């Protein structure tokens, strides 16, 4: 059976601004391939179209694209989840990034917001373990939902409010890595974390759109978690 | 300078950011609504023949409709805003389908106010 | 900062929402809408403070909206406070116009 | 110099496990150092790891490290240098409790310690009862040891040069590698990365097979760049194929579901396993577990399906709320590539290439090795290696499961530990001239300048279908001879083969270009070797010379790039703090 596809492309060396290019792919009628697959093979046809990926099972967060509309990872969206009758499948980068060729977005902001929130352990070293840390079942459970996030970018980009103040307001994908940390019983800096999140953007420019719920190539929830950051400033702000 | 993808027509929206994109218009709209309706309270109330005048005003059927569409964004902002506010407080969850699903509900509570602002007008 | 914003935004909707089921409740119970029992209605003392209350919920309610929507669309700096200064005079108008209507019946 | 040269104490190729836990070292001992890497840094293999860190912590039960050095040099089949399996074992527990204090989110007992699973190969008592010493973050322990690695890094402000390809090694005019050329994926720049170390942190190479368990970035670029310098690589016939790789997909499926209680059965129900292994059962050794699905799908007792032939791996007795707690990231990968609910029904599993045994010799220190004309070790000064591209050799013809990441942490660290001692010994080292550099360059410019010539995408095709028939788990002299004419053959190929992008902005396609004379070399020296090891040892199984050969092959087998031959080193037998396990028949 044969697919048709209509694939961002755009080199500045070369392409005065981006253009839409149409592709064919003759596919196995009784297999179901993954969009990867199909991206693999055009590159077999057309050596110049340029895009990224890895691991190819949905871990490494490598090929977030908007595809059809909607933002997902290439390589766990099957073909036929994206193929519909005489229509062309649409892949285009994720929206609102600095596109660098083809699919490639810059992803440096999106990175800049992560870096932002502090994300690593700060514990102050006091009444310090014996050997690990120790960290009750329950407490460990507070950090599932969180630290699964494969920064693949999904989120952040189908968030409006991150598409108008990319540099001012987190972005689902940072705040749910804030909220990793806030409630990590071994991190001991929670008030001079939520100290740095208490301005006008940081935090309170997700306004509940729940975009990034939908487009979680994990599942995850970003908006609950920064419920749950929204309710600690509260807590200690007001 | 580079070139981003930001083709608001190449984007699927599912119905939580719809509901989101109407609230912040309503919202704009109510802004606008409250100094027509106060110049109209204004002349209402300034004499027996204000408010005769008023009357007369709110029967033009032009009228009719823009205070119909006044008031259905304000009744729209005021749902969609009681939903976002409960789900602030946690009287509604924070999960894609209690989203869809309180967001449909908002439009079924709004359409019927909707035509209730309709009959009084 | 950003916490009070979102405070004040929340506290004024919970007014404004008590007054429209009041403005409502009326409108929907009245019948006959005579220049006489609308006069008789806007003379009262509770309706008089409910409305100025109001609109002073409107001004600090609205401005913070306003704000949060021209600081997503209006980037140039110029007329960004260009505008501010239109919605918040607006704004403040709204309640000095309030006030004149009012304290005239 | 007509290259931009930009100058570190040290160059680490590579920001995986082992590559950040060596940056985050050498930065703590206050040198300079450049961390490079052709994806970003957390999209790096290392993230796909599921099981966990092997490493007699003693939580689940009392433990002892020695049990663990037992279970790793029988695991090894005897090849492993005793020396480093006793460093590797005895430093562990300081080594992975650091992580944990990193904030590494490991799961936990109901007494608030480190969460420790059942793996294969692992007992109390040398070679008694099964033992749990796999410490792990559900079946995510991968992802979670790499982002922890990375925000550590983040922490310490390490200067990062994310989506740089490295080309090659550059040699001064004494043979010793002072740094290396690389390309920016980005803007196409290549620049000269100069050094006083260079450590090569490239990981392991599956894609040089048909079907792997590996990231497509697995091209065993460290292989080739240390061939082409003239450094020798080491066991490299040895190639873990893991017994539950999905089937039809090389999505790999965790040992931790065996370790949990899974167990493997055939087309009649036997759980086959309890007759391969009497004792360790389903927990045994993996080259015996691989060969084990592998005689009974090739005599008939495999199922099919539309996954192709497979056996069964059954987890559904162990419920609901310990699947979707302990094992929730294959049930994911099961439910998505074999389309199979693994709390209905079992997965279906074939082994599949997953961990390269092989790679650069290496002192513990991570200094890289090479022989003289007369066959002994000598230095290859500012040379280095860790993790998977790494022959320390602590795995050497069977690595045990959750025994990599810990080879990761505790070389990777090691390595930055000893850093400065080892710039110390070595001496300073002459500056490169612009021919030295030049050097580098060769291998890419061929590329740029072959309009014409071969469609790599058939070489590639055939390279990887020639491994899978000729090298896999059971091998024949006969079709290992075959096999390495037609790599003679294919190699041919490549030296006239076509680049088909030519620009500059982000071209994919001159990486997979220059990835693939990588995954040559490393096929090559994979070849080569195979065939001159005439004995079956670990994962190396041949039919010809069915016995194990203690009399002639208990020692690592060494192919030397320049002479295109082989030759021997010994394995080390002398532990510091216990006398040596001798080798005995080693059955599950
Ligand atoms: C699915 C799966 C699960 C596994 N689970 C476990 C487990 O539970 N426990 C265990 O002990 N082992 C496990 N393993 C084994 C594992 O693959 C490795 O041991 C380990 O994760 C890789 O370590 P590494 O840092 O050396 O390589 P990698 O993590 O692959 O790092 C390679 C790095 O080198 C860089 N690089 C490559 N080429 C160049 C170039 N030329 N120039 C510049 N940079 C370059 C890349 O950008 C990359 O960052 C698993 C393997 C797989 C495939
Ligand atoms: C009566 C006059 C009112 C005016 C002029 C007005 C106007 C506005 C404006 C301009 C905004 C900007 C929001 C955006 O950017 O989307 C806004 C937001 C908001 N409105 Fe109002 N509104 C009024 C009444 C109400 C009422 C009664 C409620 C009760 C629920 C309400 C609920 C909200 C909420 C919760 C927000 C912000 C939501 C968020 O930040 O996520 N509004 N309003
Ligand atoms: C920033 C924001 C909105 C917005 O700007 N979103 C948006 C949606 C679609 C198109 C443009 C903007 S909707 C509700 C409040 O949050
Ligand atoms: O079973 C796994 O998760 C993986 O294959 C384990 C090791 O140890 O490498
Ligand atoms: S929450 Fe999901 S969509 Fe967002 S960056 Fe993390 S893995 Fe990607
Ligand atoms: S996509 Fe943006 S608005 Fe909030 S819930 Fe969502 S972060
Ligand atoms: S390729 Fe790594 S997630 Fe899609
Ligand atoms: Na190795």
């Amino acid at each position: 059976m044969r697919l048709e596809f209509s694939i961002y492309r755009y080199n500045p060396d070369v392409d005065d601004a981006p253009r839409m290019q149409d592709y064919t792919l003759e596919a196995d009628e009784g297999r179901d391939m993954m969009l990867l697959d199909a991206l693999i093979q055009l590159k077999e046809k057309d050596p110049s179209l340029s895009f990224r990926r890895s691991c190819r099972e949905g871990v490494c967060g490598s090929d977030g694209l908007n595809m059809n509309g909607k933002n997902g990872l290439a390589c766990i969206t099957p073909i036929s989840a994206l193929n519909q009758p005489g229509k062309k499948i649409v892949i285009r980068p994720l929206p609102g990034l600095p596109v660098i060729r083809d699919l490639v977005v810059d992803m440096g902001q999106f990175y800049a917001q992560y870096e932002k929130i502090k994300p690593y352990l700060l514990n102050n070293g006091q009444n310090p373990p014996a050997r690990e840390h120790l960290q009750m079942p329950e407490q460990r459970e507070k950090l599932d939902g969180l630290y699964e996030c494969i920064l693949c970018a999904c989120c952040s980009t189908s968030c409006p409010s991150f598409w108008w103040n990319p540099d001012k307001f987190i972005g689902p994908a940072g705040l749910l890595a804030a909220y990793r940390f806030l409630i990590d019983s071994r991190d001991t800096e929670t008030d001079s974390r939520l100290d740095g999140l208490s301005d006008a953007f940081s935090v309170f420019r997700c306004h509940s759109i729940m975009n990034c719920v939908s487009v979680c190539p994990k599942g995850l929830n970003p908006t609950r978690a920064i419920g749950h950051i929204k309710s600690m400033l509260l807590q200690r702000n007001a | 300078q580079r070139p981003v993808n930001l083709d608001l027509q190449t984007i699927r929206f599912p119905i939580t950011a719809i509901a989101s994109i109407l609230h912040r218009v309503s919202g704009v709209i109510t802004f606008v609504a409250v100094g027509i309706l106060l110049w109209l309270l204004g002349t209402s109330l300034s004499s027996p023949e204000g408010f005769e005048q008023a009357s007369a005003i709110m029967g033009s059927f032009f009228v009719k409709f823009i205070m119909w569409g006044i008031l259905t964004a304000l009744a729209y902002h005021v749902v969609v805003g009681i939903r976002h506010m409960m789900m602030d407080f946690g009287y509604l969850e924070e999960t894609f389908e209690a989203g869809k699903r309180s967001a449909k509900i908002s439009f079924v509570i709004t359409v019927v106010l909707s035509l209730l602002a309709g009959v009084l007008v | 900062n950003g916490v009070h914003d979102f405070i004040l935004v929340r506290a004024t909707a919970i007014v404004l929402t008590l007054y429209i089921i009041y403005m409502v409740g009326f409108f929907a119970t009245s019948g006959e809408l005579t220049y006489e029992v609308w006069i008789g209605f806007f003379a009262s003392a509770f309706t008089k403070v409910f409305t100025l209350l109001a609109l002073f919920s409107i001004l600090i309610h609205a401005w913070i909206g306003m704000w949060q929507v021209l600081t997503d669309f209006v980037k140039p700096l110029a007329l960004r406070l260009m505008l501010q200064l239109v919605i918040v005079v607006a704004l403040v108008v709204y309640v000095i116009y309030g006030f004149v209507v009012v304290w005239g019946v | 110099m007509k290259l931009p040269v930009r100058e570190f104490d040290a160059v680490v190729i590579g920001a995986g496990g082992a590559g950040m836990r060596a940056a985050l070292q050498i930065s703590q001992s206050g040198q300079t150092c450049a961390l490079l890497s052709k994806v970003f840094p957390t999209r790096s293999h290392t993230v796909s790891a599921q099981g966990g860190i092997t490493v007699a912590l003693g939580n689940t039960h009392e433990d002892n490290w020695e049990w663990h050095m037992y279970d790793t040099v029988k695991g090894s089949d005897y090849i492993g240098d005793q020396d480093a399996i006793e460093y590797m074992c005895k430093t562990g527990p300081e080594a992975i409790l650091e992580l944990e204090h990193m904030g590494l989110p490991f799961s936990r007992l109901d007494d608030g310690r480190i969460y420790q699973r059942p793996f294969g190969g692992q007992s109390k008592n040398f070679g008694g009862e099964q033992a749990a010493r796999t410490a792990a973050a559900a079946d995510r322990t991968g992802h979670a040891l790499l982002h922890t690695l990375y925000q550590q890094n983040l922490k310490n402000h390490t200067t990062i040069f994310s989506e740089w390809y490295a080309l090659d090694l550059v040699k001064n005019q004494d043979g010793a590698v002072v740094g290396c050329t690389a390309l920016c994926i980005e803007t196409g720049e290549v620049v000269y990365f100069k050094a006083r170390a260079t450590v090569l942190a490239t990981g392991g190479a599956g894609r040089i097979y048909q079907s792997t368990t590996n990231a497509h970035i697995n091209t065993g670029d460290g292989v080739g760049m240390a061939i082409r310098a003239g450094v020798p690589v080491q066991d490299m016939e040895m190639w873990q194929f893991h017994p539950t790789g999905i089937a039809g997909a090389g999505v790999l499926v965790t040992e931790g579901c065996r370790g949990e209680g899974g167990y493997l059965l055939n087309k009649h129900g036997e759980r086959f396993m309890e007759r391969y292994a009497p004792n360790a059962k389903d927990l045994a050794g993996r080259d015996v577990v691989a060969r084990s699905i592998m005689i009974e799908i090739r005599e008939g007792r495999g199922c099919d399906g539309p996954w192709g032939p497979h056996a069964k791996l059954k987890l559904d007795h162990l419920g609901k709320e310990v699947l979707e707690s302990r094992l929730p990231g294959i049930l994911e990968l099961s439910r998505t590539f074999a389309h199979v609910d693994p709390v209905k029904e079992p997965i279906p599993v074939i082994p599949t290439c997953h961990y390269m045994m092989g790679g650069i010799p290496t002192k513990v220190t991570g200094q890289a090795l090479t022989v003289n004309e007369k066959g002994e070790d000598v230095v290859v000064p500012g040379l280095f290696a860790v993790g998977e591209i790494a022959c320390v050799s602590v795995h050497g013809a069977n690595r045990l499961g959750g025994n990599s990441l810990l080879d990761l942490v505790v070389f990777g660290r090691a390595a930055g530990l000893h850093l400065q001692e080892s710039i110390a010994e070595q001496g300073a080292l002459r500056d490169a001239s612009e021919s030295d550099v030049e050097a580098s360059l060769d291998r890419l410019n061929r590329w740029n300048n072959n309009r014409n010539g071969e469609d790599p995408v058939a070489i590639r095709k055939a390279l990887q279908e020639c491994m899978q028939h000729n090298f896999s788990v059971f091998r024949e002299g006969d079709a290992m001879a075959k096999g390495l004419e037609q790599l003679k053959v294919i190699r041919e190929r490549l030296k006239n083969a076509r680049l088909d992008d030519t620009s500059s902005e982000f071209n994919t396609q001159r990486v997979e270009c220059l990835e693939l004379d990588n995954l040559m070399e490393t096929a090559y020296a994979t070849a080569v070797s195979a065939n001159f090891r005439t004995e079956s040892r670990g994962a190396h199984s041949r039919f010809d010379f069915p016995d194990r050969d203690d009399e002639n092959w208990l020692c690592h087998s060494l192919y030397l790039p320049e002479s295109e031959s082989m030759t021997r080193r010994s394995v080390n037998m002398e532990p510091k703090l216990r006398p040596a396990f001798p080798p005995k028949i080693r059955t599950y």
